[PDB]
RNA sequence: AGUAUGAAAAUGAUUAUUUUAUAAGCAAUCAUGAAUAUAUUAUAUUAUAUUAAUGAUGUACCUUUUGUAUAAUGGGUCAGC
RNA sequence: UCAUCUGAUUAAUUGUGGUUAGUAGUGAAAGACAAAUCUGGUUUGCAGAUAGCUGGUUUUCUAUGAAAUAUAUGUAAGUA
RNA sequence: AGGUAAAUAAUCUAAAGGGAAACAGCCCAGAUUAAGAUAUAAAGUUCCUAAUAAAUAAUAAGUGAAAUAAAUAUUAAAAU
RNA sequence: UGCUGACAUGAGUAACGAAAAAAAGGUAUAAACCUUUUCACCUAAAACAUAAGGUUUAACUAUAAAAGUACGGCCCCUAAUUAAAUUAAAUAUAAAUAUAUUUAAGAUGGGAUAAUCUAUAUUAAUAUUUAUCUUAAAAUAUAUAAUUAUAUUAUAUAUUAUAUAUUUAUAUAAUAUAAACUAAUAAAGAUCAGGAAAAUUAAUGUAUACCGUAAUGUAGACCGACUCAGGUAUGUAAGUAGAGAAUAUGAAGGUGAAUUAGAUAAUUAAAGGGAAGGAACUCGGCAAAGAUAGCUCAUAAGUUAGUCAAUAAAGAGUAAUAAGAACAAAGUUGUACAACUGUUUACU
RNA sequence: AUAAUUGAGGUCCCGCAUGAAUGACGUAAUGAUACAACAACUGUCUCCCCUUUAAGCUAAGUGAAAUUGAAAUCGUAGUGA
RNA sequence: AGAGUAGAUAUUGUAAGCUAUGUUUGCCACCUUCGACUCAACAUUUCCUCUUGGUUGUAAAAGCUAAGAAGGGUUUGACUGUUCGUCAAUUAAAAUGUUACGUGAGUUGGGUUAAAUACGAUGUGAAUCAGUAUGGUUCCUAUCUGCUGAAGGAAAUAUUAUCAAAUUAAAUCUCAUUAUUAGUACGCAAGGACCAUAAUGAAUCAACCCAUGGUGUAUCUAUUGAUAAUAAUAUAAUAUAUUUAUUAAUAUAUUAUCUAUAUUAGUUUAUAUUUUAAUUAUUAUCAUAGUAGAUAAGCUAAGUUGAUAAUAAAUAAAUAUUGAAUACAUAUUAAAUAUGAAGUUGUUUUAAUAAGAUAAUUAAUCUGAUAAUUUUAUACUAAAAUUAAUAAUUAUAGGUUUUAUAUAUUAUUUAUAA
């Protein structure tokens, strides 16, 4: 149930990194896409064109956004009569920092 | 009850309704993301509501005929976005695979979803129009897309188109008018080439395609095999 | 819980040298090859240093006891007190 | 916690506030409870209580080097 | 009884070194520090393992060869 | 088992706390945030109103809006109770203090008027607990004033038509569902016999103070060292069903979560089914299994006479005959001990 | 009573060491009390099998604990606090 | 000594004698949990099975006693907490121990056990007991050793792909009944064989799923309650087209089936009024997979199939031959020569290892791995299958097609037509 002893240096690294099974394996399976000719994984579609692809989809087949009439005209002052400024929480400050806590996809390197 | 498909983690009700849930969102969006295990159980089950769809418009029979469209109501989710989700596998969807035996997804594999290394897929409808009849693009046939773009970076590489891309192509067609054919790649490289910033001189990009088009149409060692002494 | 400074140790990763995949026990000491490093008197057949070839000897430390390798006490390690 | 079980118009359950406790209350009485546990709480002080008992008590070198017996002892873990 | 109680001597206790396979108490012998030629102690001298050659008898059972198991039985052997 | 600090070991191991998720898009930045659609879960709640509490957690700093009427506090009034207060000498007392009496405080309670909308100031003058039956009344049908059977029976409002003050008032008549529920009324059964305390006319007034108000509240926003399956007061709690707040479903509302994706060995947990047998298991039938109406009938011995036994066991009617939601309902007996309903070692 | 009973009930009385409000005795009812029997039922068992979900296993992210003189931590026999 | 009809030594063996054991009850004080379940390993002082000596007390058959022998096997129930014991029913037999009286970081917790309580006894009493009874508390994710499986690395008498012997590590090894020989041998009769073979079983082990049985959150049908869809039809509105003389008629698309007021306070329902405010086909969700009847694959035992591994060799106790030493005798603790066991060696089976063997040898396609699709396999791994698309041949998974199975209605039918 517990540990009898101190486990040593030796015996802690050789359980760890002597197997084969633990450690890190090399990708060798990467190849070039035919699209852009840049590394991606063997059998499997390259990130960057299939992306560059949704994004032309969405550019393309894009639901138009509703602006209600009365407030696309109203006047300037009328509208910041109406609805004007606030303070944000912490939270909400936190929450607009996107770029603070999520992840852009990164492009991989060209192929030779 | 053990072997017959992925149980995916879920109770057999809520698995099947995942199940349900993505086949409408793959007959709605004509190509989905998702994780792989879910993707390859959901085109099991598209493809078969497609089958029966197919059969129920060819059969004679009528009471099969019945059967069947009771089996495609039973096996979708007709509601809000799904409620003309009969109406559009019979008069849309179905139609396009009358000649195609079976195959009318594909699962693409992705690069594993980073947050969770979750094997990611692209479950998407086989042979997708492009274009629609209004002067737009279509969401869609995301496979066929990539091919032509592979293609446009051929041609500005002044490079042979690889082997593996012609025998894409061949398969694409298999089941394709010529002409419709080309008038998809011709509308697919507008589109590219301009996403990508290269100059589309309209009449030499229609001749590159309808060469490519040629060759795809007109088909054309270490031991010794020899008969026992 | 001042301010500077900090190659103090425990501790982690990495590199170098050296030994190690037929060998068994306080992991040290003594014998003794080999390999490496440094050496403005190596003149060399040289000198020091580092390193579990191989051989021999070797039952942690303290406390408490007639008596402890004891499977009796107490201590995870180092730093300060 | 889940299942199962018992009471469920009564010596019922329960909200809000009040009274009674450290020789000391409350107790359909089990030494039961009195702020995560009482044959009598907690805190501060007497206070460095006391301990014939346990453990600990830190550099080096040099010289000599025991005893575990007798007697006594509310003494046989001690002390002369 | 590796028991208990005292008597005498020794060792251990507080004693390292050699021997007794390993060993608090047995057999030798008392480490001031080295050196390693000579005498050695107890104990050893086929190899493991430092060191050996002989003589005369007996055993044939591996008896025995560093921890001796009895009455009795059988078979011999001497002497009368 | 020294104290403090730092850093190891177990170990990148267990675990990440009851849980249903999917896609598309915000965004060629999302398993976790927002939106839309689909799917599910809670639904006499995981909803909607609130009380208490609390690092304001909120839909936020440009912030929770009150003269009062199905608005609370504050205020007036007092209960339980409290008070270095109160009375040459209230009484007692080593001091502290304690007692009695006064006065003051003290909500968990009582407190005028109001949609016709309503006016609170000042001055002057003399209600334990339970029940709504039976009878009787008239109404509706059958038969031949009287019988039989059935509901109805105190209050709650609009309409129409009359009669009196003069379209505004008062009274009368007639018209008009069922089942729950409310308040207010009346009469009244039982012993356990049911709070306290604070006037009316007239004249003159009344420019209406302060504080609470977010959200959370069967919970991530309180008490539990944690965003803890524990603890936490009250009121509504769509319909369909039912005796019902049981049980099923779920209109609406809310929610789907600081872990995910796969795989589903051995093994564990929590479930479902099981041939032939049926307690052979085991300390022990522990556990599991077992319900042939839940309504209406019917129901024994014994017995303290109490359908106590009884919800008796068996059994019948209605329903069903191959079965086909959940929930309520789980035998009979002998003996020991204790009359019984209760109480007890909060955590063996 | 059971094929078979140290259990149960009935009965006997060398009561080691019963007995009358530390109440004695026999009942009806009650009891999540204790023991025993019958019925029914069954995965309790003969004798396990299959299935379901949550773990377990793998990948990603986060990241405990008791323990620990130092460890280069085999079997047997012998020895020996 | 003495029993044993006679004779101490077939069998029995007083009291006294000499040992072994460390299985019991003690003693010592170095040293501070009984039973059940589960799985067992070891011993032999052997209970059964195999071989054999003796047995006026071996005629036969049952026995009794002794030698070899640990290969295989050695029980299920009632009572009790019990081990034990009593009994019942079996068995070839129901052997005796050791293993911290094996086994609680494997289970249990009935006994023993503290707190509550009562009884009998003891005590003035608090309370107590080699008493009785009811109740009643420990948990542990495995670091090392070890064991069960599974990988990676490696040094290979030097490579790879395959086939692989000796060997090593283990497994296995049986037993009963019936039948025949034979109612023979033997015996007055009653009774009744050895030697040996065969067939049925047994207990154990292994594999398998064709069939049978179970399961089957694949599936199908039935079915109660509630809710929610799609389609069709009707009505209404809007939008887009066509006709007609913005209106009406038609076609397509989308959305809608609400709402409001009455019946004396509130809620619900009902009807009436108001409004365009619909009733058939087919689905889904939830209620343990809602319940029930079947059920494919797989997995399984209740099922099926096979095995209990020979022949051979040397032996144990025991039984002999010739034959001295020792004129006889003596199977030899002499030389020679023979028999002899469920034991030994082996044999058989599994796992490991890889001596050896065939082939190819810097590669337009050498051998492996990474990658994909997977299952023959599987925790992860590993293993095995496939990764075809060109001059030919090769299907891994899904999908498709197919026949077949399941479900449950169906000739009162389906398809072609005249
Ligand atoms: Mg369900
Ligand atoms: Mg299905
Ligand atoms: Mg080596
Ligand atoms: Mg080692
Ligand atoms: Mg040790
Ligand atoms: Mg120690
Ligand atoms: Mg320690
Ligand atoms: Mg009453
Ligand atoms: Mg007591
Ligand atoms: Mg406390
Ligand atoms: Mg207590
Ligand atoms: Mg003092
Ligand atoms: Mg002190
Ligand atoms: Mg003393
Ligand atoms: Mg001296
Ligand atoms: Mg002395
Ligand atoms: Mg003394
Ligand atoms: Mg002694
Ligand atoms: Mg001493
Ligand atoms: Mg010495
Ligand atoms: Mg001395
Ligand atoms: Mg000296
Ligand atoms: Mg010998
Ligand atoms: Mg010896
Ligand atoms: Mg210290
Ligand atoms: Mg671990
Ligand atoms: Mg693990
Ligand atoms: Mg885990
Ligand atoms: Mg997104
Ligand atoms: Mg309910
Ligand atoms: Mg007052
Ligand atoms: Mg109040
Ligand atoms: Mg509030
Ligand atoms: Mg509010
Ligand atoms: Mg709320
Ligand atoms: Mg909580
Ligand atoms: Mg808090
Ligand atoms: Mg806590
Ligand atoms: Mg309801
Ligand atoms: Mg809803
Ligand atoms: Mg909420
Ligand atoms: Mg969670
Ligand atoms: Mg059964
Ligand atoms: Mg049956
Ligand atoms: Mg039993
Ligand atoms: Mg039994
Ligand atoms: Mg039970
Ligand atoms: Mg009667
Ligand atoms: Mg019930
Ligand atoms: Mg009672
Ligand atoms: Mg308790
Ligand atoms: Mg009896
Ligand atoms: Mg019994
Ligand atoms: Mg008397
Ligand atoms: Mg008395
Ligand atoms: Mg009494
Ligand atoms: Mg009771
Ligand atoms: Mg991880
Ligand atoms: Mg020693
Ligand atoms: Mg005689
Ligand atoms: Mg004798
Ligand atoms: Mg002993
Ligand atoms: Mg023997
Ligand atoms: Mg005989
Ligand atoms: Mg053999
Ligand atoms: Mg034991
Ligand atoms: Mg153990
Ligand atoms: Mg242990
Ligand atoms: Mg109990
Ligand atoms: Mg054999
Ligand atoms: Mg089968
Ligand atoms: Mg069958
Ligand atoms: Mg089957
Ligand atoms: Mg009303
Ligand atoms: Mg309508
Ligand atoms: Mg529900
Ligand atoms: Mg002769
Ligand atoms: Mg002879
Ligand atoms: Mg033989
Ligand atoms: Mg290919
Ligand atoms: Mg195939
Ligand atoms: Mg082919
Ligand atoms: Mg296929
Ligand atoms: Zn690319």
């Amino acid at each position: 149930a517990v540990p009898k002893k101190k486990v040593s240096h030796q015996k802690k690294r050789q359980k760890l990194y002597g197997p084969g099974k633990k450690q890190l394996k090399m990708i060798h399976h990467l190849n070039k896409c035919p699209s852009c000719g840049h590394y991606k994984r063997a059998n499997t579609l390259c990130m960057y064109c299939v992306g560059q692809i949704s994004h032309i989809w969405k550019t393309h087949t894009a639901k138009e956004e509703i602006k209600p009439r009365q407030e696309e005209e109203l006047s300037e002052l009328d509208q910041r009569v109406l609805y004007p400024g606030r303070r944000d929480t912490k939270y909400t400050k936190d929450l607009k920092d996107k770029d603070n806590y999520l992840e852009r996809r990164v492009r991989t390197l060209k192929k030779d | 009850t053990v072997g017959i498909a992925r149980k995916l983690s879920r109770d057999k009700a809520h698995r099947d309704a995942l199940l349900k849930n993505l086949a409408c969102q793959l007959f709605q969006h004509e190509s989905i993301v998702s994780t792989h295990a879910k993707c390859k159980e959901a085109s099991r089950v598209a493809e078969r509501i497609i089958t029966w769809t197919k059969r129920a418009i060819t059969t004679s029979n009528s009471v099969a005929q019945a059967e069947l469209k009771s089996q495609i109501q039973s096996q979708l989710f007709l509601a809000g976005d799904n409620r003309k989700l009969m109406k559009r596998l019979f008069s849309e969807i179905a139609p396009r695979y009358l000649e195609r035996p079976g195959g009318y997804t594909r699962v693409l594999r992705l690069e594993p979803r980073a947050n969770d290394s979750a094997p990611q897929s692209v479950l998407e409808l086989v042979d997708s129009p492009v274009m629609s009849e209004s002067h737009t693009v279509n969401r869609g046939n995301l496979k066929m897309w990539l091919l032509v773009k592979s293609v446009i970076n051929d041609d500005a590489n002044q490079l042979p188109h690889n082997p593996l891309t012609l025998q894409n192509l061949h398969k694409v067609a298999k089941f394709k008018a010529e002409a419709q054919l080309h008038g998809e790649i011709m509308l697919i490289k507008q589109v590219l080439l301009k996403e990508m910033s290269l100059p589309y001189d309209e009449a030499l990009e229609n001749e590159r395609t309808q060469a490519l088009l040629k060759e795809v149409y007109s088909s054309s060692s270490s031991y010794v095999m020899v008969p026992r002494p």
